């Protein structure tokens, strides 16, 4: 999700208006599947898996 | 009562019967809002009230 749908996380301040703050993976990571692999979540060992 | 409190206080404490009408114009004036259209903060507009 948050790297390919998005996350719509918390709120901040711009320039006197109240906005939102979003975190999705960048351009290039997200276009072909060959991306997929390039993602990584961390286990309870502290050691990254593909 | 206005007489007694102005002249012998350290705090304004104003004395006033309520209008007949309990929440209309004063008839002789206005109530003025000035706005922040633009993107500014607090201290600009407050600066422009005063």
């Amino acid at each position: 999700g948050a790297a390919w749908g998005g996350s719509y996380v918390n709120d901040f301040i711009d320039r006197g208006r109240v906005k939102k703050v979003y975190v999705m993976s960048e351009a290039k990571y997200r276009m072909l599947p060959d991306d997929i692999g390039d993602w990584y979540v961390r286990a309870a060992d502290g050691q990254m898996v593909p | 009562a206005t007489r007694a409190f102005s002249q012998i206080k350290d705090a304004m404490v104003f004395a006033f019967n309520l209008p007949a009408i309990v929440e209309l114009g004063t008839a002789t004036g206005f109530d003025f809002e000035l706005i922040d259209q633009a993107g500014l903060g607090h201290e600009k507009l407050t600066q422009a009230r005063n």
